[PDB]
């Protein structure tokens, strides 16, 4: 997965 | 906005992952659709300047600049609310605004940490993200102003964000 498409602070609910 | 993610990474504590994905970022910056040619250049200059340093040396400069002081803090509400109790409610209201968009904190950073806030903005539709930058634009401009006083190229990232705001 592309780096800029990986979350660094959040996650989905 | 991919640009908001890109600045969010560049405005964070310089992580080693920046060096190993510089190619991906350089290309994303180059193919940017939201930044005029001259600003994408300035951003690519910034990344190249950053990743030609050793990360240990990038990390040290970053701390000398953002972690030693309050005037250059990346916690937004430290620039908005003088009373500590006002900051608290602001953070709660920001956390809830994140929860409204189906986003949950998965970090050990505060909700008004600018890089984190930029990650949130990047998840929004174009207009929704642009309003977000307009909301913090006086903060962006103060920080840029202060960084320029210390003759630091991180100011570039604030000017770019201000540009993206208009």
């Amino acid at each position: 997965s592309k780096f800029l498409d990986r979350f660094r602070y959040f996650k989905q609910k | 906005m991919i640009e908001l993610v890109i600045v969010s990474r560049l405005l964070e504590y310089p992580d080693a992952a920046l060096w190993q994905h510089q190619q991906e970022m350089f290309e994303a910056i180059a193919a940017s659709k939201n930044l005029p040619k001259e600003d994408a250049h300035a951003l690519g200059i910034f990344l190249r300047d950053l990743t030609t340093m050793d990360p240990l040396d990038a990390q040290a400069q970053y701390s000398e600049l953002f972690d030693r002081g309050r005037a250059t803090s990346l916690l937004l509400f430290e620039h908005v609310h003088g009373e500590s109790r006002d900051r608290g409610q602001a953070m709660v209201d920001l956390l809830a605004q994140y929860e409204q968009h189906g986003l949950q904190l998965n970090s050990r950073e505060l909700p008004d940490h600018l890089p984190l806030y930029l990650e949130y903005l990047a998840q929004l539709p174009q207009s929704e993200a642009v309003e977000g930058l307009k909301d913090i634009a006086p903060i962006l401009a103060l920080l840029s102003a202060r960084l320029q006083q210390r003759e630091s190229r991180y100011a570039v990232l604030f000017d770019l964000l201000l540009k993206l705001a208009n």
